[PDB]
DNA sequence: CGTACGACGTCAGTCAGTCGGGAGGACTGTCCTCCGG
């Protein structure tokens, strides 16, 4: 099933025999298999455990500080930010 | 009395600014070593200025003491004094609130008393009109005096090396380089600096500015965090050094308060993150101190010195040096003690009772070398080093020869060079090793200019030495360049030995540059004997532009010899390296906004970009009359050569052939060139005809030249192959240092020499004029130090036993200036003729390495522009601002 | 001097190649009902 990287990240057939394969190896190139990559799983199990635990900082986060600075940092990409946002107390 | 140890500070770009006690109309004064006749050296005048705390719209205090930012990494032209009262005042150096400038000129950032932005040019006293300013006295100890000051650093990395070795089994010495990271606290990027200062009375400041805006903030608090006033204002602190520790964002401040007489520890915490950085302090210990020693003589505190140590080191605890000086006895102990947490199954632990035959009347640690210098009473200096606390000039004698490396050496200071009799310190204001260890500066109360000590040697006659000695100086050089250093204290010292060598055998002198110079390639692991492609970055590096300089300096005084021309002709030939391909690059760009920008004519900015394409070819012009000057040069002692081959006054044509990389460089240049012509025929000026005249002028030049480009191409091209299949025949190095520095052959290849007279004669002259080369014009090349100085001063003036450095008062009364010590008459950048007008304006720069003197950095005349305009362009000369051709600094010349 | 021919340059049109939206579809895991223990 696996496609090569460079078929992958072409968007063509891959031929996916070992261990190059026909464009990787006519073509001139190095051709890889890839590990899948990691991510959550997506259960409903899981869902649940990070909606709840996002819910229960925020209820947290409300006792401390005002919405307004809850919808800001729900916001934020940046590291810089989540800390200067908490320096302006 | 304790000494100055901090009145004077040596800027890593040279300038020595250090405190004045003496004129009524100045405090500070800033001067630099500038070299008079090639051989000798003398300081720069000192450029008075005063310093107030109402510079911002009178009376003027006294300067406490002055820190060169010269820390770490940091750039070093940041100078901020503080004075008496307590007021820090920043100046900044080598930039102008409109353009910039050289390093000799002054500007403020601003002014503590409260803080604020006042930018402006501050101006010398002597040319200033007399002012209304006395000398009043601050002779009160206030608490806002502050005791210790101290720079905070940037988040870039330091790479030095520690020391050195003698690899026996190759017969060489080896040194290894270690990258030492930041340690302490450093400040980030989005802080343009930040500085720090422990007041007398235990108030702390902590100064810093934001790199995106100009207003200052400022941050106290004090270190006895009481809930009670009555001990806030008593912290009354001896001694306060502030010694940064392994431990993120904390400095150790070591005080020691003679209200409780205890020495009393203290930790400082920073949270950078734009939030204004968080200040916290935590107290940690406090011990006392011995009364006596093992044998029954009391003791007494002298000083507290705290080394700054690194975790490079194998304890990185800093070493708490409490000085003790046992009574009516020449005895004097240093006790060593050591922070160490306490373990479980804070404290200090005493490692050792170290014991000095002599008092010591000053301490001074040195920057990146971990060495404890130990200013004694009858003037002798002791540097302990930091590892070890093993004598640095007695190491050679007690060092355990064998074993796996051999003759560990750090310093010049380990072959035993060691200073004179120096001035007693009761006449000295105050005194400062130089950075290298090589030699002292001395201060004197009748003397009106700094003096200078260089180290001496009293085995002068021994010649089996010789090979130790050149390569302790070589590895000097090492560190010095790691750490960014100017490094012309170092210089000073290795000439007067060379030049005591050569007045017993000059034979023996020549042999000692070579050797010398050698070990600085097996150092830096660089090699003249690799293959051609590193051969290309020896070109761009750095390190030419001063070990080039070395033996224009360690040359000097050997009248009509090549070792000196043939450093300055490559060294030169980078400066016409930097003239070609530096605009090369910056025209080639020039092709393609001609195209994209080709849909609005009638604009504003067109016009002036129009102007300045064809305007900037037209500067090349008399950078290529020397260009052409210059090959006829070697042209023409090809002609004399072949008359009389043994004639060795002429032998520096033979190394410039040799060269590897100038026959490249030079036919790099001539394929630019070809370069160049074949776009501008390919892309000519089209809208204005008139403009045509440079684009034209350059092809003219080239075809009118007396001898053919195409021919003289060739030459190179051959000696290449026939130098490279000569190394198969026979594998040998020392062929490729002897082509690039020795400008000889060797006589094992004799057979070799006589091949450049007799194919030279067939190969080029065949196809140009004889008789007329033989009797062009190519003097004034100024290539010879000859003609750069004046006749007048080019002559040793004093005995080398008075020294090398001379002071100004014993020049003539004609050649006390900076004006009558050199030929100015030609420019040594665009190589163009200097008339009155930009002679007499002042507005030209001197070198103080070579003496050269050029008016780069400024607007030119309209006379020298295509058109006579009002127009200012800023032109390529703005590169060379404050730096020249050789790496020296270029100053304003005095009127 | 005037006309004609040739050559060069510029513009347009067509073809190919590549990034991309996303169809196809095996699959992971949901989320119902309600079996049978
Ligand atoms: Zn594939
Ligand atoms: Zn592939």
């Amino acid at each position: 099933e696996q496609a090569c990287d460079i078929c992958r990240l072409k968007k063509l057939k891959c031929s996916k025999e070992k261990p190059k394969c026909a464009k990787c190896l006519k073509n001139n190139w190095e051709c890889r298999y890839s590990p899948k990559t990691k991510r959550s799983p997506l259960t409903r199990a899981h869902l649940t455990e990070v909606e709840s635990r996002l819910e229960r900082l925020e209820q947290l986060f409300l006792l401390i500080f005002p919405r307004e600075d809850l919808d800001m940092i729900l916001k934020m990409d940046s590291l810089q930010d989540i800390k200067a946002l908490l320096t302006g107390l | 009395m304790m000494l100055g140890e901090h009145l004077m500070s040596w800027s890593k770009t040279g300038i020595i600014a250090y405190s004045d006690s003496q004129s009524s109309n100045a405090n500070i004064c800033l001067t630099f070593l500038e070299s008079i006749n090639g051989i000798n050296w003398r300081f720069h005048t000192p450029q008075k200025y005063v310093l107030h705390p109402q510079l911002h719209e009178q009376f003027f205090y006294n300067i406490s003491s002055i820190h060169w930012n010269n820390w770490f990494s940091l750039p070093g032209d940041m100078l901020a004094v503080c004075d008496e009262l307590g007021n820090m005042t920043m100046l900044i150096t080598g930039q102008r609130p409109d353009r910039a400038t050289t390093y000799e000129k002054l500007t403020m950032v601003f002014q503590d008393n409260k803080i604020y932005n006042h930018v402006m040019p501050l101006k010398p006293v002597d040319k200033l009109k007399p002012m209304n300013i006395e000398r009043k006295q601050t002779r009160k100890e206030y608490n806002t005096s502050i005791l210790e000051f101290r720079w905070l650093t940037s988040s870039k990395s330091v790479i030095v090396s520690q020391f050195c070795a003698f690899d026996s089994s190759s017969n060489t010495y080896r040194s290894r380089a270690q990258q030492v990271p930041p340690y302490g606290v450093y400040h980030p990027p989005f802080i343009k600096y930040a500085c720090l200062a422990i007041r007398k009375n235990g108030q702390i400041d902590f100064w810093y500015q934001f790199s995106n805006s100009k207003d200052h903030k400022k941050i106290t608090l004090q270190l006895l965090d009481t809930s009670n006033q009555r001990f806030k204002d008593l912290q009354w602190l001896e001694f306060a050094r502030i010694t940064p520790m392994n431990d993120d964002q904390c400095m150790l401040i070591t005080t020691y308060s003679k209200l409780s007489k205890n020495i009393s520890f203290y930790k400082l915490h920073v949270n950078w993150n734009l939030n204004d950085p968080s200040l916290k302090i935590q107290f940690i210990l406090s011990t006392t101190l011995d009364p006596t020693d093992d044998e029954g003589h009391v003791l007494k505190l002298e000083n507290l010195h705290v080394v700054s140590k690194s975790s490079i080191e194998k304890d990185p605890s800093p070493e708490i040096l409490v000085l003790y000086n046992v009574c009516d006895t020449s005895k004097s102990l240093v006790k060593r003690y050591r922070l160490a947490p306490t373990q479980l199954s804070y404290n200090l632990r005493r490692h050792s009772d170290i014991v000095l035959d002599k008092k010591v009347t000053l301490i001074t640690s040195e920057m990146f070398d971990a060495f404890v210098s130990f200013y004694f009473e009858d003037g002798t200096i002791e540097s302990y080093n930091q590892n070890d606390w093993k004598l640095e000039t007695e190491r050679l004698i007690s060092q355990s020869q064998l074993g796996k490396f051999k003759n560990i050496i750090a310093s010049p200071l380990s072959a035993g060079f060691n200073y004179g009799k120096l001035p007693l310190p009761p006449s000295v204001e105050w005194m400062k090793v130089s950075p290298s260890m090589c030699g002292v500066i001395v201060k004197q109360y009748n003397k009106k200019w700094p003096q200078f000590y260089a180290a001496v040697q009293k085995n002068y006659a021994d010649p089996e030495k010789d090979s130790i000695n050149a390569t302790a100086l070589a590895f000097g050089y090492v560190k010095s360049l790691h750490k960014q250093i100017s490094a012309e204290d170092l210089t000073i010292a290795a000439k007067t030995h060379i030049l005591r060598i050569s007045f017993l055998d000059r034979k023996r002198a020549k042999e000692f540059i070579t050797t010398l110079l050698k070990s600085l390639y097996s150092f830096f692991n660089i090699s003249p004997d690799a293959p051609k492609e590193i051969m290309d970055k020896i070109i761009t590096s750095r390190p030419l532009q001063k070990i080039m300089l070395l033996q224009l300096e360690l040359g000097s005084c050997f009248s009509q010899e090549n070792i000196e021309e043939m450093a300055r002709v490559i060294l030169y030939l980078k400066n016409v390296l930097f003239a070609f391909n530096g605009v090369a690059r910056n025209f080639h760009f020039a092709i393609e906004q001609i195209s994209n920008n080709s849909n609005q004519q009638q604009n504003p900015k067109l016009f002036q970009t129009i102007f300045s394409k064809q305007d900037l070819i037209h500067s090349l012009i008399p950078v290529a009359k020397w260009f052409v000057k210059f090959i006829t040069y070697l042209t023409q002692e090809i002609l004399i050569l072949i008359n009389d081959p043994t004639n060795k006054e002429y032998t520096l044509v033979h190394g410039i052939f040799g060269a590897k990389m100038s026959r490249t460089l030079i036919l790099s240049i001539l394929n630019e060139i070809k370069k160049v012509t074949q776009i501008v025929a390919k892309f000519p000026e089209t809208s204005y005809p008139i403009l045509n005249e440079s684009s034209t002028f350059l092809k003219l030049v080239l075809s009118e030249s007396p001898v053919d480009f195409e021919k003289f191409e060739t030459f190179l091209v051959d000696v290449n192959n026939k130098f490279i299949a000569l190394c198969e025949q026979q594998p040998s190095q020392e062929r490729e240092f002897s082509l690039l520095v020795k400008a000889e052959i060797p006589p094992e290849y004799a057979k070799v020499g006589d091949f450049l007279l007799q194919y030279a004669n067939n190969a080029v002259i065949s196809h140009a004029n004889a008789a007329a080369v033989y009797f062009a014009d190519t003097s004034g090349l100024k290539i010879s130090n000859s003609e750069f100085f004046n006749p007048e001063i080019f002559h040793l003036l004093q005995p080398l036993e008075e020294g090398l450095i001379i002071d100004t008062d014993k020049l003539p009364i004609k050649n006390r200036t900076s004006k009558s010590f050199s030929k100015l008459l030609y420019d040594d950048v665009t190589c163009d003729k200097l008339s009155v007008s930009e002679i007499s304006d002042g507005k030209l720069k001197r070198c103080s390495r070579c003496g050269s003197v050029t008016r780069a950095g400024n607007i030119i005349s309209s006379d020298k522009t295509i058109v006579p305009t009002s127009i200012q362009t800023k032109r390529w000369p703005t590169m060379y601002t404050r730096l020249c051709i050789c790496s020296g600094m270029l100053f304003e010349m005095d009127g």
